[PDB]
């Protein structure tokens, strides 16, 4: 899902790292390497993403 | 990072919280008077 537009290779980087760390899959983008999760769990990453 | 000004006097710190925290106004009081009376005058 389209959470976020063209974010930086750093900044899924960081967020695959965190998502490591809770379980939601870390996955990537269409070539750029953008963290892609279930539609449920959008809310809580980019809570976590705010934190 | 502390950082002071020895001559009148002054200090500015730069901290960088804990993600996912936030001091209150009463607990930022906690860095700024024990960096000020960590310094004389």
């Amino acid at each position: 899902r389209t959470l976020f537009s063209n974010l930086s290779d750093q900044d899924g980087g960081a967020i695959v790292a965190q998502l490591t760390q809770m379980n939601i899959p870390y996955r990537f983008a269409n070539g750029s390497g953008a963290i892609e999760v279930p539609a449920d769990k959008v809310h809580e990453l980019r809570l976590r993403l705010a934190q | 990072r502390v950082h002071l000004a020895m001559p009148s006097p002054s200090a500015s710190v730069t901290v960088t919280l804990e993600p996912g925290r936030a001091l209150d106004e009463g607990q930022i009081s906690a860095v700024v008077h024990l960096v000020s009376s960590a310094v004389a005058g």
